[PDB]
């Protein structure tokens, strides 16, 4: 009865954990997705300013 | 048995003491807070003239003696029971007198001071002890936590505290206590085991039904949605084997017994649910530590136990705070021991052994004076 | 700075209240 | 019932609704702002079917309804509970519709403006009012005390507001609101009395120990050494009698509960005490003017009803400003009334009646522009 | 013995899905370290960009 | 680390300490000019027993630290805040001795004698240092800024100052500073926003607010436009998203906050504009200088980080004086640590190595003596 308790709980325990790790997955694909964008934009910004400041000068 | 000049640690848990010496990692006297007293009276030759059993004594027979609980709420009702629990604890078990180590007590948050002084003058008048200590649960759960920031859940038997504790920081005006717990829950799986059918009224069979709740019983993650699908049910509802033999079968009331701790009202009282209460608690704090609250929240108490208490209280304070920032919550493996754990890591340290409290200064103080110094 | 006092009830209710039927006049 | 056409002066403060006629020196409907609404669901048949209490009709009934704050430090919560309230007010008490009369409101200082413009909403779209105008209470109340000068402190239920006036000139920079008074003042004494042993979680108890602080709590005029005496109590303890008959004891804690006005470190806030705040603000005013608010300052509240707050504050003042200048503190009779009575006097006036705004220039300016018209 | 082989399979399952778990949680705040970064970086370029074109105007 | 006998500069601005060594274009350690004191007493054991917090140790913790201003409008409060923040610059960060090289300190200009001779006190008998100078702030700004000629517009935290400088000639008579800044637009804008709807009363809060301000408020173009342009808002209200997490909603308020110092109006004080203020210097100084000091204006000061300054000062001072000669504003880039840049330059002459002030004659001939040497 103590290994069935056991067992029980630790198909349990697998379904959570299971959940947690694919969710942590789900959210590195969708940060890295934020971090490429962010970068790319900050590339076009800051090429726009050298321009702007060019045009300034 | 022990060769170091060492206080014992003897945590008096509301519903189990758990007393050992410090050092070790567990206790190694474990037995529930309970007193058999002799209901009848024999004519019978021999057997013991005790008058009050106490402890596994008392649990292997519980059909004799009338079961009284020493600790109700929080607030100690008789202290002949408090007295018969220490003494049986150092001379039935531990095998050694309070005369030669020093003794680390835990005391539940928020307690009476009517309860404190009168433990402090058992431990000094009566039995010879050379120093006392009382401390909060919270602290010393944090400790063996291996942290210093975060709000403690202490669940125990009939009571309940939420703690915050930032950077190690106590808050003594946000403690708020609520006498929710362990006996609010076996009293609704009677009422409504009593409305399934099987009805009983007596003590034995109540703690009986609360070890079943304890191996047994746990927290759902729909409560609505498990209720439809029980409706239903096949493998939702399980056939337990009573010790005796008798057969139970409970189904879908083991996941709604804690979920009276969710909903209040089942119990007619304007209380707030745990996690509400928490989430006010939170508000109360300060803005700027709320996020790290919301990420170092530690548990503690025998009534966590239960599996799928992290997931349902995950579910609920993302549903009660915003889903943007990060929430998790961490729960360490055997925290109900760990409480005591840090007893014994506390009472190790010289600075510890410095900041004890010995007799005579007490005697010359008194004990209200002994309050203002601990607070 | 004055004021007319408040807590002076209205004869007319008052009278019908402690009377009944005995005010007519008041 | 009213021949006269002049408006309904309603303060709608913090813990107390005071609702009159104008031209009275004292408001006939006075009700705590408490909002009692059904806690289960009843199989019964015949009881009234209405769906929230309000007033006395909550105050007679406090087990069975769960009690909810329609006000809290200032912002409005609930405005459900606000159109229970004027309605009530309306339909109930004064048995006068608001299509006949005028309404002037009394507001807090430095509300937010979401709640100006809901109530306004409130009293021109759905209720068919004629003119509405808000005011402020610091005003009225140094209206109803008679003088120009002084600064005004008022202590509500949730909020407390220092307003200076010199020479009848408001000082909008300067007002500086703080969400310590009697609300908090019950939670400090409520965990010191579970302190002592009588724990206790619900509202109706924690309205009730309010009321037993209305009826006993004073300030003292010397805390340490209250303390030390009180340490040996004779005649400083007094023994209470519940309105249920359970006997209850309390001693220093009296006069340790509004302490806490004094000193916020008890609540775990950075905010400094009402005296030193107020001080604070006669820093930021001019220095001519500083004597002038020294000799003139004026008190206002029903957290004011305490005996010794006139003593404490000489004291206070006298400690922290120089003692070579006269420091009168004048508090007039029945005060807390006071700004209603002042609301009364100020809807006589024809000029006044000049001052109102209709409902037709609202409707085309918008509420928005109708702030901007009022400051 | 079968319920004991299941238990002690279950509890390996929880070591390495936990050692898992944990990894993430750690590319978790690194990731997240770096899009805030990133974020903030890009707002301000942004800002000044805007900013020095009104300028030059 | 250092290899040069050279001073360090550590400029004591209100509101950001800037230390560095000389040589250096940009400050390496800087740090807000705050200081945190335990506000509770914990029974805790192993947290440092350190009773001072400072710099980026207290803003770390700004929920538990009381957090006191060391400077007050230029008038130094607690002269304690100062040995804490030098002994910590000193010992905690630079890794340095001051009795191994000079020490050039910048102070505000216009300030007390009682400040300039405390903290040269505490830098020669307390400290061994081998030799100080005080230098006014705005020679080292128009130094970085590479000129001779203009008037100097300081806008520390709650200190401004306009000092005209023609010729690199200094005019000690026409100096004149108002303590209006920063401090008082953070006041500013939260009593805005207590009417707008979020209050709070505690000074992390007004901290996290100056933050704010300081990334978003701008400064208007036109007041008056842009206040009915934002009545019906839709680009001009912008969404801020809280460090913590809560969503706030800033409008125009942003743009009004910065407008108080064109009008000084709104914290009810009879002073002027800073512009009015910098113009009536203008009037004066003499006609000869008056449009070389219109053509060489600069400006200094962290509160000068909020883009729009230029614009309008160019727009207001175009509508004060005539519109017929040439009128062009030079902002700096990096202005704010350009006074600090200027340090640096100032201490590698050799010359200025012969301006130095040792301990003996200072000793011999005392403080005050000292005073009339630098001035
Ligand atoms: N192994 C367990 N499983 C489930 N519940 C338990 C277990 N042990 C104790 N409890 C519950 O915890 C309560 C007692 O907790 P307590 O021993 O006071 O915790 P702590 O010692 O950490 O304060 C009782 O109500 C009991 O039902
Ligand atoms: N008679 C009284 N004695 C003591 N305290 C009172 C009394 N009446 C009201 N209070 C306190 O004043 C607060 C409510 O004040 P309030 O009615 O808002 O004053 P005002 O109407 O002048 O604004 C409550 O916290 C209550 O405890
Ligand atoms: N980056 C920034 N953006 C906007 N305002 C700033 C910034 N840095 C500082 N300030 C403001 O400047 C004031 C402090 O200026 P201070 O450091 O004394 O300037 P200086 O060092 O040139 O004398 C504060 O009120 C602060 O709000
Ligand atoms: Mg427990
Ligand atoms: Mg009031
Ligand atoms: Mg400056």
């Amino acid at each position: 009865e103590e290994a069935e308790k056991a067992a029980d709980e630790s198909e349990r325990g697998m379904k959570v954990i299971e959940s947690r790790a694919q969710k942590d997955e789900e959210k590195m694909e969708i940060q890295e997705i934020q971090l490429k964008e962010a970068k790319h934009i900050a590339e076009d910004a800051d090429r726009k300013y050298e321009e702007v400041a060019r045009k300034l000068v | 048995d022990e060769d170091e000049t060492t206080a014992l640690v003897c945590d008096n848990g509301s519903g189990l003491v758990k007393a050992g010496f410090a050092g070790d990692d567990a206790p190694r006297a474990v037995f529930p807070s309970i007193v058999g007293r002799p209901r009848h009276q024999g004519v019978m030759v021999g057997m013991g003239q005790k008058d009050s059993y106490v402890g596994d004594e008392a649990q292997s027979k519980r059909g004799i003696l009338t079961l009284k609980y020493p600790i109700e709420h929080g607030i100690i009702t008789n202290w002949d029971d408090m007295e018969k629990i220490w003494h049986h604890t150092f001379y039935n078990e531990l095998r050694v007198a309070p005369e030669e180590h020093p003794t680390l007590l835990t005391e539940a948050p928020l307690n009476p001071k009517a309860n404190r002084e009168k433990m402090t003058q058992i431990m000094f008048e009566t039995f010879n002890v050379p120093a006392m200590y009382v401390a909060i649960q919270a602290v010393l759960s944090l400790y063996a936590s291996g942290r210093t920031t975060g709000i403690v859940l202490d669940s125990g038997d009939g009571v309940t505290h939420n703690v915050p504790i930032y950077e190690g920081y106590a808050l003594p005006h946000a403690i708020m206590r609520l006498d929710l717990a362990g006996r609010d829950l076996t009293d609704y799986l009677m009422k409504i085991l009593t409305e399934r059918g099987y009805s009983f009224v007596t003590t034995a069979e109540r703690e009986i039904v609360r070890d079943i709740k304890e191996k047994l019983c746990y927290v759902a993650l729909d409560f609505e949605n498990e209720m439809a699908t029980a409706a239903s049910s096949s493998s939702l509802e399980k056939s337990y084997e009573l010790p005796d033999g008798q057969v139970i079968t409970i189904g879908n009331e083991r996941f709604r017994c804690p979920e009276t701790l969710f909903q209040p009202s089942f119990i007619g009282m304007e209380s707030a649910g745990i996690h509400e209460t928490t989430y006010n608690s939170i508000m109360k704090c300060d803005i700027d530590i709320r996020k790290d609250l919301y990420a170092n929240n530690v548990m503690s108490g025998g009534t966590t136990m239960y599996p799928g208490i992290a997931d349902r209280m995950q579910k609920e304070i993302t549903a009660l705070a915003p889903s943007t920032m990060k929430i998790k919550i961490i729960a360490p493996p055997e925290r109900k021991y760990s409480v005591w754990i840090g007893g014994s890591i506390l009472a190790s340290l010289s600075t510890f052994q410095q900041m004890w409290i010995t007799k005579q200064e007490y005697d010359e103080a008194g004990p209200s004076i002994v309050h203002r110094k601990c607070f | 700075r004055p004021t007319l006092r408040r807590v002076r009830i209205s004869a007319d209710a008052m009278m019908q209240a402690l009377l009944g039927a005995r005010a007519k006049e008041s």
